[PDB]
């Protein structure tokens, strides 16, 4: 019968590794960078774009960073369209959830359904796993500030700062040399911008190769606000740290 | 409500009066009966009022995916046919008396369905709790070859009809017609022959006429 | 609804008056009863307008589909598919239908399929609610083997009476000739068959 | 009996590739080059109707599609694959939002329609991607013109102009010298007619090319009047006639 | 290669369950071919009994759809009675749903869907058919559309399908660049047939009796096949030429 | 028994000179039993109002839903939501309940931010939609209200004119229903500044 | 290659692997056959006898369908007879329908279908049986053959398994020495003779003989079995034939 | 070889190899013997054992009152089939008040296990049959094979070394076919005919197993001391 074409994704290898997920990251290293830094007053998240076309409609695109809901956003490592299959089921949890509760929903609990639905993809249905990498970044009043991320594994860490994507190994020895924990969101803006500069592999870094944004506690008292930014505002911001 | 569909030489119209009924309250004055199914076929309906919306809808947004399909202007009988076998499944719980009327590369067509899925043919139609009124009207009037100012007269009379006798009519007549070779013509509030008289008395208030309690300015950005 | 299937020396007649009402109200005068499932297998309604169009329907759809696959259809085989639907559906549906066609080997037939889905292979039917008043009638001046113009004015002359009669019948009669010269469309109108 | 090919057939590699997405980008990359471009007052899509048979009537033959009265869409790579993914598509406009809204979508929300349709061709149990992209070109209220390319892998992008299939390359090239922000739909039309020049190896006319705009809304093409908030499809598919009037003016 | 036992794309993007699937189409060794009238559309194919044992009235490779749409099978019979029963199926369905008859193009855009599909899900095989459908379209008049393993169709002045196509192809392509219309200018079915028939003819370089082919006309309102005295009656007219 | 009327309320909107107003009585009750004096029944969307008179568990069961699908809408749209297409949203949510529906008598009420003009519909139960130049009712007064606002009204009202109309249309109608009032409080709604007032109005 | 390994894989030539091995199995089954006479059709099959300890006459091998129809075939025995219970749901479900006993044609495509659509997928095999089968109808008497690709036609005569060449030829025989047509009764003794003919090709083990018949004028159109007087006067006509 | 992995596929000559090789696991199976006579039928079983410490493995099961049955193969198959048969025979009891013929109850068995050598995920049953019973037409025995045939006859056997019990049959068939009227003669002939299988090894009384039904006698079967008569 059709037992002769089944992969079977869903297996252990004899070292106990999971051979789709192992090749599902594989994939995603190949991936633009997205970099989270938290800050004692919000986050950024910085992302880098795949290798452009001067024909690209920059403005009206969004290929690495998504609304999930007001208080949380996510950049993407990986397969585009898998990553808007999950991010519409993102959506739809925060509302159930707002809906049930009349809260926001915390940002854990999101991240931790999402995860979910990665993890049983590698343990039942014999079908391929997502071949995503999220960076979570979020706001709500029990831990403030949070970032995570997670894989095809359905596995999620929470982070001070955290890259995904290309080069993951140099930019968090990066991260990991000039961060510090008192820091603001105007310097993580920098510290995102640069690393991002160190590790990218084309010649120079500029606006049309980005996607940018924060979450600030930056408008009227005690609320929180997503700031995805246009295109001439990565290009000040890149000019304001002197990159171009 | 009354509506009617009356063929004539080249074509076919329909009309409808514009009355919206909750009980004995008038819900709506100005309502629109007349839907288009495609283009060039057009819907009048009578019942209950959220369906014949919603039947006409359905089947509109069904008959354009098949069109669109086949690479053919919609057909009457097929608005007609996937209408009648719709309506019946639900047994007559779907409260939709329809006209319909239009015209496609067969030629021009008039048609009546009932809610329980039966059909009608015919070269004048009237339905709803106006019908009776209006049919008085074609029946005296109607004759073989008609021509299209014709038949748009005869078919506002018999609104009218139904408009001044049936206490579940009123307001305006809305006009469609449909002729072969052009493009349907909706003639929206066709007539007016209720408007209402001016008031003896404007009752505009003294700024302050009302007591308040508080006051807030509401936040409707970001 | 007065309608009525006779089989005849060429064929087989089906006639039918033309009114069909809602309560007491006319809702229309000018009704055609006699409807077509294959070229040459007619039927006569009668009951519920939207039960019996619903079943003609996908009698026609059936037939055109054994057409397909196998050729021409028996009188008795569409018969049988009216049956096979009012039958098994009787609890939901308030149809009387006679069905009437031409074979070249049979002849003409007239099968009549009452309220309970029953069959029943008749040389001639009546039914509707103007045929109790033509029993008698229709009993006392029927012949086997008549001939086209006999039977057209028995069936004139019986439909003329059930519409005298019952007020849910009325209009002008139509009939389908079914013979083996093709099919044939008549009408007669109130100002003939009143003063017969 | 039945399906028990309930498995992906897609799966990654231990390099990291997904085989058949891969395989089917190659699809479209055998395919009859076609394009896009993106005017401050219009959009327009071609391509070239290349003929299997001179006895076939290739008239009959639509590559390029209307989805909505303001979506177009043409594709490369397999045109059967393209024409269920149009009568998908046209379905999914109604379902997933005309008998919600009231209304038509705006373009990148069919897009997106249409992308979650293909992705799911690249995870699902027992199907093979599909082997094309797409260039869909729309008007919407708020968000204007815009113009689309998605792929079999299910991700889409925005374009200010682009070319896909067979000649590719080439026709990118050509589009980035030629495009600037205050083209006209007209001087777009031309420069699409130049670029498909290039890709064409036989007949170059308005019967062997098929070109499409989002353009102006056309009050006659409707069907009726009476509703004044009703103006027309701004889809407009240019005549063979149409197409080598300007053809001259080259 | 498993890439080749089921509907997956192969590294060069090529599907050879339907090339193969294609090659199949040709097992029978028939070709067959369609022409357009003024007023008709004629289809013929050859028709070969090669065992006497065979009742020769049941070996057939065309059929009537509905009373308005005849098809003719190039592919083995099995494949082609599955197609049969299923647009007869379809047809008669589209009839009941949309109120009026199916025409021949969009019988073709819907079994050309049926067979897209078994190009892109694994469970099932494509069938080795092509399919020609062929009717008197009441919008669009005469009409010709083939179906074939990979889901493509599209609409014909004239066509032909088996292993000697090309020949007949060209031979037909010849003589409409010579006319310079879409069609045979004829009045009579009869004659558009014997077109058909002598056309078959100088391309294949074959005569043929009145066993040798198959016909099928589609008029106003119905399509019919002929028996072998209509078309021996239609050979004897060639002849005395 | 009577869904409709358990709870009592009623919600009244009015256009005026690029403007809109919508208001409601504050009343929940449990038949002749009054329960709670700060009921409302507005709720808002972006800058899209809606109202909703009738059983009370599915007015704040249709608000909860609207705010679900209205905040995916922007998310997918990147666009709040406009009171024409946000009528056909109520309209299609209440016709999907054909035959199970929400008690309820929803009005909308806003202004198109891309036209200016101001805009007001109501639906019954099963989402029949009723557009109005001049004014919508709901609710237990509902006959009160058609009453009051069919002589009371007139074209072009500035904003604190409105307001002074609305306000007595709502409050004359409530105080012949048994099932409405114990409190008020209208909208006035201009293209970018709305005022919410509450209404003194007599407590039996 | 390993094109032959799934059913439903097309070959690079464009064939079914699968469908070819099933045919294999039916050349390997024991002979049987069918002559289409003037009003009817006769179904004959070789039985060989493993043993003496089969009870003669009471191993039946051809199957009624309906009233009015015969089949026999040769290879794999229980998919014949699964293969004849469907024809059997199917002519319950014509019937059942449209009244009228199922026409032979009609019936020929049923079972032509459901053969088939075992060659479609890759979980099933296809029917290890060639199938001849008939009857008599309101158009007069029908001869079927039916292959493991579904194919089948209408024969003047036909034949299957082991003995398939030998009994063809003897067919081809009766076919043109007789264009008139051969009688009911003479196409019985006809049967008995090609099967003893044919068991040449099988002679290891000796055989029991079957035989089987519809005919409008012998039968009144119904199918039934040719047992006593009439079985051994053909048995008879068979063995003074092979001497 | 390539072509045995599954029931669902052909060799390159016609052959199932899974179904032949379910045929195999009747090969190694103990010796079980059929034989009839025009009034009983008989069926005659040699037990195997697992060790000397083990009960000797039943092969014989009661279907109805006028029928049953003798296994040889994998049990568990057995008490599947046998367990349909027992369904079958009840539902012609219940339904139609009639007692179901040996020869249906043949075709039904045929039928069962046909289903089992056509479909992917399934296998053939592992376990041969054989069926006696008295029914309306007299005495009658069935030997059942898992690739689905069914065959009627005198007298057989199945299992190792069956060969000798089946030539034995086919040389006495004159002889037992009209032991008609006695039970003990039938029986006796049964016996002898299992003992042309026997090697190293002779009928004891916890090794062997009888059953009998016919013209006026229940099927009932016979183990224990009650077969000492027979020895
Ligand atoms: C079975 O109960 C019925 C049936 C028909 C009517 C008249 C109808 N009015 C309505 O549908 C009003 C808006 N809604 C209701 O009355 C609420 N109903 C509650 C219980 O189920 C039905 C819905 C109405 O106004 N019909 C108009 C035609 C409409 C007008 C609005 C545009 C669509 C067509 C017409 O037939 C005349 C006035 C009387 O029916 C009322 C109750
Ligand atoms: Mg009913
Ligand atoms: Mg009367
Ligand atoms: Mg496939
Ligand atoms: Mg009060
Ligand atoms: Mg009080």
């Amino acid at each position: 019968g059709s037992r002769r074409y089944d992969s079977r994704t869903t297996i252990f290898s004899p070292e106990g590794r999971l051979y789709q997920v192992e090749y599902a990251l594989e994939s995603i290293s190949h991936a633009g960078t997205a970099i989270g830094i938290m800050a004692s007053d919000g986050i950024v998240l910085a992302a880098e774009r795949k290798v452009t076309s001067t024909l690209l409609e920059q403005d009206t695109s969004t290929e690495k960073l998504y609304k999930l809901n007001d208080k949380i956003a996510v950049a993407v490592a990986g397969l585009t369209a898998d990553a808007e299959i999950l991010i519409n089921t993102a959506r739809i949890h925060a509302q159930n959830y707002l809906k049930t509760y009349n809260e926001d929903i915390p940002v854990e609990i999101l991240v931790r359904r999402l995860s979910d639905i990665k993890q049983g993809y590698t343990q039942h249905g014999g079908l391929r796993p997502f071949g995503v990498s999220f960076i979570y970044a979020g706001y709500d009043d029990r831990y403030g500030y949070q970032l995570y991320t997670s894989n095809p594994s359905g596995n999620y860490t929470g982070w001070k700062a955290i890259s995904v994507g290309a080069n993951t190994s140099a930019a968090q020895t990066l991260l990991q040399m000039d961060y510090k924990d008192d820091m603001k969101v105007d310097d993580a803006i920098e510290l995102a911008l640069k690393t991002l500069s160190k590790t990218t592999d084309s010649s120079a870094l500029t606006y049309d190769r980005l996607e940018f944004a924060t979450i600030r506690k930056g408008a009227n008292d005690g609320e929180v606000y997503q700031k995805i930014f246009k295109p001439q505002e990565i290009k000040d911001i890149l000019v304001k740290t002197g990159i171009t | 409500t009354t509506i009617v569909g009356v063929k004539f030489n080249n074509g076919v119209v329909i009309a409808a009066d514009t009355r919206s009924t909750q009980g004995p309250i008038v819900a709506d004055k100005n309502c629109a009966k007349l839907h288009r199914i495609s283009p060039k076929i057009w819907c009048a309906g009578a019942g209950t009022a959220a369906d014949t919306e919603a039947v006409t809808q359905l089947i509109g947004s069904n008959i354009e995916l098949h069109s669109l399909y086949t690479s053919r202007e919609p057909r009457v009988v097929s608005a007609l046919q996937m209408l009648k076998q719709h309506l019946f499944k639900y047994q007559g719980h779907i409260g939709a008396y329809l006209i319909v009327a239009g015209v496609d590369p067969t030629g021009s067509h008039l048609f009546s369905i009932h809610a329980h899925g039966s059909t009608d043919v015919g070269y004048y139609l009237s339905l709803g709790s106006g019908s009776l009124a209006a049919m008085a009207v074609l029946e005296s009037h109607w004759k073989q070859d008609l021509t299209k100012e014709e038949a748009i007269k005869l078919a506002s009379d018999a609104i009218q009809a139904g408009i001044w006798n049936d206490l579940g009519s009123g307001s305006n007549v809305d006009v469609c017609v449909m002729e072969i070779g052009k493009d349907a013509e909706y003639l929206r509030n066709y007539l007016t022959p209720n408007v209402r008289e001016e008031k003896q008395k404007s009752y505009k208030f003294p700024r302050g006429t009302t007591a308040v309690l508080k006051e807030s300015i509401v936040n409707i950005c970001d | 609804t007065s309608i009525m299937a006779v089989t005849f020396k060429d064929g087989v007649i089906l006639g039918a008056d033309s009114r069909t009402t809602t309560g007491a109200y006319i809702a229309n005068r000018v009704t055609d009863k006699l409807t077509r499932v294959h070229d040459k297998i007619w039927c006569c309604r009668s009951g519920s307008a939207a039960d019996t169009q619903a079943i003609a329907d996908i009698v026609q759809y059936h037939l055109e589909l054994y057409t397909s696959q196998y050729g021409t259809p028996s009188t008795e085989t569409a018969a049988s598919v009216f049956k096979e639907l009012c039958y098994e559906n009787k609890d939901n549906l308030t149809a009387g239908i006679i069905v009437a066609g031409y074979d070249d080997k049979n002849k003409g037939e007239v099968y009549t399929i009452p309220l309970g889905g029953s069959v029943h292979k008749l040389p001639y039917a009546i039914a509707g609610s103007g045929s109790t008043f033509i029993y008698g009638y229709c009993d006392k001046n029927f012949r086997e083997n008549m001939s086209k113009e006999e039977t057209v004015d028995f069936i004139k002359h019986s439909l003329s009476q059930a519409i005298k009669w019952d007020g849910s019948s009325g209009g002008v009669i139509r009939m389908v000739v079914l013979t083996a010269a093709g099919v044939e469309r008549l009408i007669f109108y109130p100002d003939e068959y009143e003063q017969l | 009996m039945t399906d028990r090919y309930s498995f992906s057939l897609t799966t990654f590699s231990p390099s990291g590739k997904l085989g058949q997405i891969d395989y089917a980008l190659t699809a479209v990359k055998q395919g009859v080059t076609s394009l896009g471009i993106k005017a401050t007052n219009g959009v327009v899509i071609a391509t070239e109707k290349k003929s299997s048979s001179p006895l076939a009537m290739s008239e009959t033959l639509s590559k390029v599609s209307l989805l909505t009265p303001d979506i177009g869409a043409v594709y490369s790579g397999m045109g059967p694959d393209y024409r269920v993914l149009v009568d998908k598509s046209r379905k999914v406009a109604h379902t997933s939002y005309k008998r919600i809204y009231g209304e038509y979508p705006p373009t990148k929300l069919l897009v997106s329609e249409v992308a979650k349709i293909m992705q799911e061709a690249t995870q699902s149990g027992g199907v093979r991607p599909f082997g094309v992209s797409l260039l869909i070109a729309g008007h919407d209220e708020f968000n204007g013109f815009s113009l689309y390319q998605v792929d079999p892998s299910g991700s889409y992008f925005p374009w200010k102009a682009t070319a896909i299939g067979k000649g590719s390359v080439a026709a990118k090239t050509f589009l980035e010298k030629r495009w600037n922000d205050e083209l006209e739909l007209e001087d777009a039309i031309h420069i699409a007619l130049l670029t498909l020049k290039e890709s064409v190896e036989g007949e170059f006319n308005g019967d062997t090319i098929e070109l499409a705009i989002i353009g102006d809304e056309n009050p006659d093409l409707l069907g009726y009047t009476g509703i004044p908030t009703d103006k027309g499809p701004r889809f407009r598919k240019l005549t063979s006639q149409e197409i080598n009037d300007r053809l001259e003016a080259l | 290669g498993y890439d080749r036992h089921i509907t997956i794309f192969s590294p060069e993007g090529r599907l050879y369950q339907v090339e193969y699937a294609f090659k199949a189409t040709n097992q029978t060794n028939i070709n067959s071919l369609a022409v357009r009238g003024k007023d008709c559309t004629v289809v013929i194919s050859q028709k070969k009994v090669p065992d006497k044992l065979l009742d020769p009235t049941t070996v057939s490779y065309i059929f009537c759809i509905s009373r308005t749409i005849g098809m003719v099978v190039n592919g083995p019979i099995p494949d082609a009675r599955n197609a049969a029963l299923r647009a007869k199926a379809e047809a008669a369905e589209f009839r009941y749903k949309y109120g009026y008859d199916m025409p021949c193009d969009v019988l073709a855009k819907r079994m050309a869907n049926l067979s897209q599909i078994y190009t892109q899900r694994a469970y099932m095989r494509p069938l080795g058919v092509i399919l020609t459908f062929v009717s008197v379209d009441e919008e669009l008049g005469p009409s010709i559309y083939k179906t074939d393993p990979a889901g493509y169709y599209v609409g014909y002045k004239a066509t032909a399908t088996g292993p000697k196509q090309q020949e007949i192809t060209t031979n037909l392509e010849n003589h409409f660049k010579k006319s310079k219309i879409d069609h045979i200018n004829e009045e009579s079915w009869e004659k558009v047939v014997e077109f058909a028939i002598t056309h078959m003819i100088d391309a294949l370089g074959t005569e043929f009796s009145k066993n040798d082919l198959e016909v099928g006309v589609a008029t106003k309102d119905k399509f019919f096949t002929l028996s072998a005295e209509n078309i021996e009656e239609r050979l004897v007219a060639i002849a005395e030429q | 028994s009577d869904p409709s009327s358990i709870n009592g309320g009623i919600v009244v909107a009015m256009t005026g000179k690029d403007c809109v107003a919508i208001a409601c009585d504050l009343r929940l009750g449990s038949q002749s039993l009054g329960v709670s004096n700060k009921f409302e029944k507005i709720f808002h969307y972006g800058h899209v109002f809606l109202g909703i008179t009738g059983l009370a568990t599915d007015v704040t069961t249709l608000n909860e839903m609207f705010r679900y699908k209205t905040n995916l809408y922007k998310l997918k749209e990147e666009r709040a939501i406009e009171p024409e297409t946000f009528t056909q949203l109520v309209s299609s949510s209440l016709y999907e309940r054909r035959f199970g529906p929400y008690f309820v008598g929803p009005v909308v009420a806003g202004i198109n931010s891309k036209s200016g003009k101001p805009f007001i519909a109501g639906f019954d139960l099963i989402g029949c939609i009723d557009e109005a130049k001049d004014f919508i009712v709901s609710g237990t007064a509902s006959d009160q209200l058609f009453g009051m606002c069919e002589s009371l009204y007139e074209p072009n009202l500035e904003p604190e004119d409105l307001f002074e109309t609305i306000s007595q249309a709502l409050l004359n109608a409530a105080d012949r229903d048994a099932l409405s009032g114990w409190g008020a409080v209208v909208y006035i709604i201009k293209k970018d500044e709305v005022v919410k007032r509450y209404l003194k109005m007599r407590q039996d | 290659t390993g094109y032959d390994l799934s059913n439903s894989v097309f070959s690079p030539d464009g064939r079914n692997f699968q469908v070819e091995y099933a045919v294999k199995a039916v050349e390997n089954g024991t002979t049987s056959i069918g002559i289409k006479c003037n009003d009817g059709v006769v179904f004959a099959v070789e039985k060989l006898i493993t043993s003496k300890l089969l009870v003669p006459q009471k191993n039946v091998k051809i199957q009624v369908v309906d009233r009015h129809i015969g089949c026999v075939y040769s290879g794999l025995i229980p998919d014949g007879r699964h293969l004849v219970n469907r024809g059997r749901e199917e002519a319950a479900s014509f019937k059942k329908l449209y009244k009228t006993p199922i026409p032979i044609p009609a019936f020929a495509d049923r079972l032509g279908q459901y053969v088939q659509a075992h060659t479609l997928y890759n979980s099933v095999r296809p029917f290890g049986v060639s199938t001849i089968f008939g009857g008599v109808d309101k158009n007069g008497a029908h001869l079927y053959m039916l292959e493991p690709s579904g194919s089948y036609w209408g024969y003047k005569g036909a034949a299957t398994g082991k003995g398939r060449q030998s009994a063809k030829a003897e067919l081809e025989k009766l076919v043109d020495h007789h264009p008139e047509g051969l009688s009911a009764r003479e196409a019985v003794k006809q049967a008995a003779k090609i099967i003893y003919l044919a068991h040449e090709d099988n002679k290891e083990k000796d055989f029991e003989l079957e035989i089987s018949w519809c005919s409008l004028s012998e039968t009144n159109g119904l199918h039934k079995f040719v047992k006593g007087d009439l079985l051994q006067e053909a048995i008879d006509f068979a063995q003074k034939e092979i001497n | 070889n390539n072509y045995d992995g599954d029931t669902v596929t052909f060799s390159p000559t016609g052959r199932l190899f899974q179904v032949e090789y379910a045929l195999e696991a009747i090969k190694q199976g103990s010796v079980t013997v059929g034989l009839r006579s025009n009034t009983h039928a008989v069926l005659v079983a040699l037990k195997r054992n697992a060790d000397e410490l083990s009960s000797y493995q039943k092969k014989i099961i009661k279907c109805d009152e006028h029928m049953g049955l003798s296994l040889a193969g994998l049990a568990p198959d057995a008490r599947v089939l046998s367990n349909y048969l027992r369904q079958q025979c009840n539902y012609s009891s219940l339904v139609f008040n009639r007692k179901l013929a040996v020869e249906r109850a043949g075709h039904l068995l045929c039928d069962k296990a046909q289903k089992n050598t056509q479909s992917y995920g399934g296998r053939p049953y592992g376990v041969g049959l054989l069926i006696i019973g008295y029914d309306k037409s007299g005495a009658h025995l069935l030997e059942f094979q898992p690739s689905g045939n069914v065959t009627e006859l005198y007298g057989t056997a199945i299992g190792a070394r069956s060969q000798g019990a089946k030539t034995y049959l086919e040389r006495t068939l004159d002889t037992f076919i009209k032991i008609d009227g006695n039970p003990d003669e039938l029986i006796k002939a049964g016996v002898e005919a299992i003992s042309q299988s026997l090697r190293d090894e002779s009928l004891t009384v916890d090794n062997l197993s009888i059953a009998i039904v016919g013209k006026d006698t229940p099927f009932t079967i016979y183990d224990g001391e009650a077969v000492a008569k027979y020895i």
